């Protein structure tokens, strides 16, 4: 359901490590981002498929 | 609709199909077959001398752009003459899209290297010919990557058998680890999990 | 129960015991031989028998769904009990 | 036999060797090799200890999973020498002190321990008995261990008739107490010689060897009631010995002479250490008891072993004695000591 | 019976690479025995070299030989830049192992094995 | 939609008022004194340690820990040698044997876990049609050798009754969502 | 009823994911006056 | 929460942040170690009534891979439409 | 005034065990000197104390008894002494102590629990629990 | 870190090798209350991200 969340996908500018630093950090904000959502939008249901 | 069973979609099969035949059009002298499952992925099989002109064209023609090399990887089928399906998945950030690409090999007939095209294969093809004893001509530095050093045999051929033949360990006479005949407290205890009944009509092979 | 072997070993309750002369004896000396002494066959003999009216009666080992599948036994062999064949609780007809 | 000893397997780790074996000593410089020869064939040991437990760690890697078993022992307690040997077919007694102790004496060792594992194997059926003595034992040596040894062969031989008797030479390896002591004369800029080292004569054998032939004699049917003598197959003079040693370890060699009353008034000196002498009188004593001629006993051939040279495996025992500018130097670097026919 | 070849075009052309792998290799037995501090002899050493290239004296497909070649020459270099250590170096030389015998008999006393 | 991490050089002009704060911030190491704040904040928070062996993390009644041979209430063993428990382990880790019991019923004669082939995956408690084997909430049983991880029966059925009472209690608070 | 693992009616209040790092601290003059008037009265 | 109102205002203000708003350390707000027993729903399979399995099966809806070719003016094509480029975050663009 | 508060309960602490005694007791066997609610008590001498204050993880916690199966265990404590039914409690995988919810009791549930036995003569040792499976013929015991 | 790690542990059992997502779906459902628990972890999170 990765489309049905909404969340930014951070990019850098000069590849370095500083910038892959910049994008992990920045990412870790995003998940947070998505927890909330799912949170909230976790719906009712069976957990496996009804199919045995 | 069906809340159990996976979307059909539409739309990419008949994409693929387009493009498969785009491909067979265009390098006639190297493509021997062109699928697409219902899984909606094609697949180019092609004789191992076309594997760098196939990957050149799929790389850097403009309504291809596949890339990167996903990854490289042979799977091992005795009853073939050539026994080594090489196959290798390659991806198109410009069109959002994947393509499959194999060939074949057999234990005395190597593949050119394909490092001049995709530096991400350099180690993969190592790990072929580590694991399945597959020799790559022209590839820069060919040499076992995953198994211990000087390791005789290539472990994920099918005819190996799972816990090979030597085991380590260490002699407090000779002071050293020592390689040894392998025996096993407990052994591995095979299971014949094959139904008798057949479960896809659909994939059934005629008796001829 | 947990009887004792001519050799001093306890023997299990599967009537595994080493032998007198069995070497395999000494991983014993200094220690123990781990034996689990509430043998569950002199357990399930201890159950009083269940009378039942019908003659078709289903166990399910008690709890519901935290017992065993739920089967059924004929009761019409008016000579033995019906037993559980999976924990081995013993049902007869009343009349 | 009982059918939890046949044996199965091709004689690794894994496999079922047919022995079961209590080996008294297997702390010590031979009881490892010992240990491990029968470990590797996947023989149960029972193995009795009276050192601390981190002392017998070496040990537990020499067998698969159950193949050994420790226990605690007193040598002045009988009924813990019964409860190791009582499942045994093979009993392997490897007892022994270069030195005297407060409480262990060399007659102690050397001759009542012996005799009560002997008599305990006897009275539990025990199939068989192994002794290791010495090749110099004998009642009229100069050596006060090396008498003992002799009475100890024979008490041995009173209660378990059928014993087997081994006698090395000295033994020669990496924890040996031999190539290694006389590396270790270098800390004491020369070394003394008793006549120079040219009266007498030495036949060592490597411990592997000695340990290998005493595994074979666990299940050789032609080996009940012999006595077996396990020595190299060069005999060297002991000063060509020593020099020898100093090439091999590239120290300065400076041999002088001292008379055996000088020398051995210095090994009691170093005999008052409260820890492990670095040497004793009878140590020294020892080291110019020339090794007796080899007439008429089973030696490691009959055993089905063939003795290594002290060419072969000398530098595995000496390389940590170099200084780093000599580390890497390979045996051919060194010339072989001369031998003897006498 | 057609096939593509690897390197050499028959037996001949290959033995060229094998007498050239079994040379480096023979000049390289006294430094790995210098380097790994092995506790064995050069000549001792050169024999088993010697031993490892008569294990595979039937080989006559060209092609084989020029996998042997191939493989040979990565065991070289594994030796040369010292990725192999003591126990992989004397793992040639199997010194733990005892030898199974030969003999009818003797097998038939140790166990069901042909 | 993306967003870029490391990117800003929509150039502004160096003010006097701004040029020199940029050269506070380097003469005076000021966001090199920030983070040594940051180390001092934590220094008068509590912290987050707990009092081993004295105070125990918490844990669910899910959790897959030593394993064990369970009974009914009656004391007859549930276990009736189906060996689906042996035909999934991943591990290959569960050995058995199993034969006619004297009184007819199905029973193991053997029943073996090697805990050092386990892999802890529970898939055999969800494999046991009977709740016979189940992973108790025990953690704390490192040995000092090899042998005593290698579970027989009578060792199992040992843990089972040994831990019988928090085991029913941890089924009770989680069957229903199995 | 069923009785599921949910969120409660409404939804979670907001969760903060943004960098809030603040910004804190004299302006660079006053730093470098209180510094310059510390050495002029020391030198004095 | 038991250090005194003293060190909240040192360590707040030595972090630049409030700290005791969002404390690392959990104390009431985690939930009851005992919950109530679940109730949990069924699937849409769990029907009495026009529920044929082979009306809802996945597993038998596979089929081999299509054979575009093999060996038994036109507009070109590429493997799909160009991707789109993405745009910039309304929320934060330049973080 | 604060900074009083805090020495208050600290003075509350240094004499809430009971005398010198008590305070060196549980001083240098636990390391902790908190002021918990006693739950409860086992038949082994375990005591369990709560303080709900405390942030989850140090709101409940066990002093062992001193000895245990004749083992003295005044210095010698690990976390394998707690018997199953504070074991639950104890790592907060319920919420209502034995005291108040005992467990079911059972014929074959141990009385006697028993910690870590290893290392010990108690300690378990692996076998095989079938019995021989082919039997040997026995030759006759008189002569031809 | 180790507070995400009771979440895999009260869904799975196992503070890190869940085998909890399997084909068809995931193996369980969530216990009564994991939301409550997963949202308190995550509006203090982003504070800790901050202190880094
Ligand atoms: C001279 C000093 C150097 C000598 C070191 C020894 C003296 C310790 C320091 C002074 C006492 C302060 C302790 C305290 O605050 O009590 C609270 C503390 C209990 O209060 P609490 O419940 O933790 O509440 C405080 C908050 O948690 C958290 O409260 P907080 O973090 O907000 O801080 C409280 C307060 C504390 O700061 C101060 O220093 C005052 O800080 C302030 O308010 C600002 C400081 C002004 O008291 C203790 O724990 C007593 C510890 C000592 C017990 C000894 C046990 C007997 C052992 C005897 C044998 C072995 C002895 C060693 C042999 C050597
Ligand atoms: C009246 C007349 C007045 C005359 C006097 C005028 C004096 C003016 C004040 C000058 C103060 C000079 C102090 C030294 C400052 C300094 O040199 O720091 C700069 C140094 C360079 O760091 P850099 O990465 O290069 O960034 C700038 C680019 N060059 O960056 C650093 O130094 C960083 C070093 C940090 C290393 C960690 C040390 C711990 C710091 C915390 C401890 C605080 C106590
Ligand atoms: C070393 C001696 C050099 C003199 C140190 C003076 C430090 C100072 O004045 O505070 C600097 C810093 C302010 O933060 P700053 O990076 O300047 O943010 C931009 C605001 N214009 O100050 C701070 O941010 C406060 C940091 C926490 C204070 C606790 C550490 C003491
Ligand atoms: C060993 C452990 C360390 C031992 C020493 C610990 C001493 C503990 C008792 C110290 C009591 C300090 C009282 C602090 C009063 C306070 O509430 O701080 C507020 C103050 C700034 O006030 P605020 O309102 O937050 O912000 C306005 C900015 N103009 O903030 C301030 O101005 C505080 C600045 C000074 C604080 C010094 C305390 C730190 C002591 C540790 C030294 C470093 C150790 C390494
Ligand atoms: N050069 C050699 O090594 C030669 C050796 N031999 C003989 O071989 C045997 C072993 O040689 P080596 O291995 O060098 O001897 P060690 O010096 O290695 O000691 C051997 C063993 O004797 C045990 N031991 C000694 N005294 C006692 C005691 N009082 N009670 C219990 N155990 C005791 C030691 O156990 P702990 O370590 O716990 O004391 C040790 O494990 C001896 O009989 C020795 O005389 C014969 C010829 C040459
Ligand atoms: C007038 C002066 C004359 C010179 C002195 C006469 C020589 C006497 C000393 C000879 C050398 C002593 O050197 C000593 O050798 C003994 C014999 O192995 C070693 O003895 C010990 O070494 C190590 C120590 O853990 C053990 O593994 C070994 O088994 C044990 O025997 C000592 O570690 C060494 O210090
Ligand atoms: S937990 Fe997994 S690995 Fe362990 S015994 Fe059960 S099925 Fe096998
Ligand atoms: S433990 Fe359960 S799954 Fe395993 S054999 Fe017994 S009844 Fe079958
Ligand atoms: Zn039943």
């Amino acid at each position: 359901v990765y489309d049905q969340v909404e969340f930014d996908v951070p990019i850098g500018s000069r590849g370095d490590c500083y910038d892959r630093y910049l994008c992990r950090v920045e990412e870790m904000r995003q998940s947070l981002r998505i927890i909330e959502q799912c949170l909230n939008k976790m719906p009712p249901g069976e957990i496996k498929v009804d199919d045995a | 609709k069906r809340p159990t069973v996976r979307p059909r979609s539409d739309v990419t099969h008949k994409q693929l199909s387009a493009f498969g035949e785009y491909v067979a059009e265009i390098l006639p002298k190297y493509v021997q077959q062109v699928q697409v499952s219902c899984l909606d992925e094609l697949e180019i099989c092609i004789h191992p001398d076309g594997v760098i002109p196939t990957l050149t064209f799929l790389r850097d023609h403009t309504n291809a752009q596949f890339k990167s090399l996903a990854d490289l990887t042979a799977v091992d089928v005795p009853t073939r003459q050539n026994r080594f399906e090489i196959v290798y998945n390659l991806l198109s950030l410009r069109f959002n899209s994947r393509i499959r690409v194999k060939t074949y090999a057999d234990e005395l007939t190597p593949i050119d290297s394909i490092v001049s095209v995709h530096i991400a294969a350099n180690w993969y093809e190592r790990e072929v010919w580590d694991m399945f004893g597959v020799f790559f001509f022209n590839h820069p530095d060919l040499r076992r990557i995953l198994t211990d050093y000087g390791f005789e045999g290539h472990p994920f051929r099918k005819d190996f058998p799972l816990t090979g033949y030597v085991e380590l360990r260490y002699d407090d006479e000779v002071k050293r680890v020592v390689a040894e005949p392998v025996e096993l407290a407990q052994e591995f205890r095979k299971f014949d999990l094959n139904s008798p009944w057949e479960a896809f009509p659909a994939y059934r092979q005629p008796p001829e | 129960g947990v009887q004792v072997s001519p050799s001093g070993e306890k023997i299990t309750h599967t009537g595994q015991v080493y032998d007198e002369k069995d070497y395999r004896r000494v991983r014993f000396v200094d220690r123990q031989k781990e034996v689990n002494e509430n043998f569950a066959i002199d357990l399930i003999a201890q159950q009083p028998v269940n009378e039942v009216e019908h003659r078709i009666i289903a166990c399910d080992g008690g709890g519901g769904a935290l017992g065993h599948p739920k089967v059924y036994i004929n009761l019409d062999k008016e000579t033995k009990t019906g037993t559980c064949g999976y924990c081995g609780l013993q049902f007869k007809q009343h009349h | 036999l009982h059918h939890a000893v046949i044996p199965h397997g091709k004689g690794g780790r894994s496999s079922v060797s047919g022995v079961v074996a209590t080996v008294f000593g297997a702390t010590g410089f031979l009881g490892r090799y010992v240990v491990n020869h029968l470990g590797r064939m996947g023989s149960q040991v029972i193995i009795p200890y009276r050192c601390d437990v981190y002392d017998i760690m070496h040990l537990r890697l020499m067998g698969d999973l159950g193949q050994l078993t420790f226990l605690e022992w007193d040598a002045r307690d009988k009924d813990s020498i019964r409860k190791a040997v009582q499942h045994s077919n093979v009993v392997i007694n490897l007892i022994g002190r270069e030195w005297e102790t407060r409480n262990f004496d060399f007659e102690d060792v050397f001759v009542n321990i012996p005799r009560a594992i002997a008599q305990a194997s006897k009275e539990a059926g025990v199939e068989r008995f192994i002794h290791v003595s010495h090749l110099n034992a004998s009642m009229k040596s100069s050596s006060k261990s090396l008498r003992s040894k002799a009475v100890g062969e024979k008490e041995v031989r009173s209660v378990f008739p059928e014993a087997i008797i081994i006698r090395p030479s000295d033994i020669f390896g990496r924890e040996d107490r031999f190539l290694n002591h006389f590396a270790n004369y270098r800390w004491f800029l020369a070394v003394p010689l008793v006549s120079l080292g040219f009266k007498t004569v030495k036949q060592p054998v490597y411990v592997a060897d000695v340990s290998k032939g005493i595994v074979n004699a666990t299940k050789d049917p032609d080996a009940v009631g012999k006595t077996f003598a396990f020595t190299g197959p060069n005999r060297y003079l002991l000063f060509h010995l020593v020099k020898y040693i100093f090439g091999m370890t590239h120290r300065t060699f400076i041999p002088y002479p001292l008379p055996l009353f000088v020398y051995s008034w210095i090994g009691k000196l170093f005999g008052l250490s409260p820890f492990e002498p670095w040497t004793t009188k009878d140590k020294v004593e020892r080291i110019h008891i020339s090794d007796v001629m080899p007439t008429d006993l089973p030696g490691l051939e009959d055993l089905g072993v063939q003795p290594t040279p002290l060419e072969l495996k000398s530098i595995e025992v000496l390389r940590r004695h170099r200084t780093y500018r000599w580390l890497s130097s390979e045996i051919e670097e060194t010339k072989p000591a001369k031998t003897v026919n006498y | 019976t057609s096939v593509k070849p690897i390197f050499s075009r028959d037996l001949n052309e290959a033995k060229r690479r094998v007498r050239e792998l079994y040379r480096a290799w023979y000049r390289e037995v006294p430094n790995t025995v210098h380097l790994m501090q092995l506790d064995i002899t050069v000549k001792q050493g050169r024999d088993k070299v010697r031993e490892m290239f008569m294990k595979n004296a039937h080989v006559t497909d060209p092609r084989v030989v020029d996998l042997l070649v191939i493989k040979g020459k990565m065991e070289l270099q594994e030796t040369i830049k010292v990725w192999k250590q003591r126990t992989h170096v004397m793992r040639f030389f199997h010194e733990t192992e005892t030898p199974r015998p030969k003999d009818f008999l003797s097998k038939f006393y140790m166990g069901h094995d042909p | 939609t993306y967003k870029y991490v490391n990117k800003k050089e929509q150039e502004s002009e160096v003010d006097m008022k701004s040029a020199t704060d940029n050269a506070a911030r380097i003469l005076m190491w000021t966001e090199l004194i920030r983070g040594l704040g940051m180390t001092l904040s934590y220094l008068f928070r509590e912290p987050a340690t707990i009092n081993y062996p004295f105070e125990k993390g918490p844990l669910s009644p899910r959790f897959r820990g030593e394993h064990a041979l369970r009974r009914y209430p009656s004391g007859e063993e549930r276990c009736i040698a189906c060996k689906l428990c042996e035909a999934i382990c991943p591990a290959q880790a569960i050995t058995i044997e199993a034969e006619p019991r004297a009184d007819g019923s199905r029973r193991t004669t053997r029943y073996d876990i090697d805990m050092t082939k386990c892999i802890y995956c529970g898939f055999c408690q969800e494999a046991c049609p009977v709740d016979a084997i189940v992973e108790g909430p025990n953690f704390e049983f490192s040995t000092e050798t090899h042998e005593e991880l290698l579970y027989n029966k009578e060792k199992l059925l040992n843990n089972g009754d040994k831990w019988e009472a928090e085991i029913a209690a941890n089924i009770q608070a989680d069957y229903l969502y199995r | 009823k069923v009785k599921q693992d949910m969120p409660p009616p409404g939804g979670y209040g907001p969760i903060d994911y943004k960098r809030n790092l603040p910004r804190r601290g004299l302006s660079g003059y006053s730093m470098f006056a209180v510094g310059i008037g510390a050495l002029i009265f020391g030198y004095w | 929460a038991s250090a005194t109102r003293v060190i909240q205002k040192l360590r707040n203000w030595a972090s630049g942040q409030d700290l005791q708003a969002k404390l690392q350390l959990r104390y009431q707000e985690i939930a009851k170690r005992t919950q109530p027993p679940p109730k949990l729903p069924v699937g849409p399979s769990h029907k009495l009534s026009n529920n044929y399995y082979c009306t809802r099966d996945g597993r038998r809806e596979v089929v081999p891979p299509s054979i575009i070719m093999s060996s038994q003016e036109k507009k070109a094509v590429t493997p799909a439409p160009p991707m789109k480029r993405w745009e910039l975050s309304k929320d934060q663009p330049y973080l | 005034m604060e900074l009083v508060e805090v020495l208050k309960r600290g003075v509350q602490q240094v004499t809430g065990h009971g005398g010198l005694r008590g305070l060196l007791r549980v001083f240098f066997r636990a390391n902790d000197i908190r002021i918990g609610t006693l739950v409860g008590e086992d038949k082994y001498g375990n005591k369990y104390y709560e303080d709900n204050k405390q942030f989850f993880g140090r709101h409940r916690w066990v002093i062992y008894t001193t000895e245990m199966n004749g083992k003295n265990t005044f210095w010698d404590v690990d976390g394998s002494m707690v018997p199953p039914e504070w074991h639950r409690w104890l790592h907060c995988m319920t919420d209502d102590p034995p005291t108040t919810n005992p467990p079911t009791a059972r014929k074959f549930i141990w009385t006697n629990h028993k910690f870590n036995v290893s290392a010990t003569p108690e300690q378990y040792v692996p076998y095989s629990t079938t019995r021989k499976k082919i039997h040997e013929w026995v030759p006759p015991s008189t002569p031809y | 870190r180790e507070k995400m790690f009771e979440f895999y542990e009260r869904v799975s059992g196992a503070r890190m090798h869940a085998a909890y997502i399997r084909p068809g779906g995931v193996h369980q459902d969530l216990p009564l209350g994991l939301l409550d628990d997963i949202y308190e972890f995550s509006k203090n999170f982003s504070l800790r991200i901050d202190e880094v």
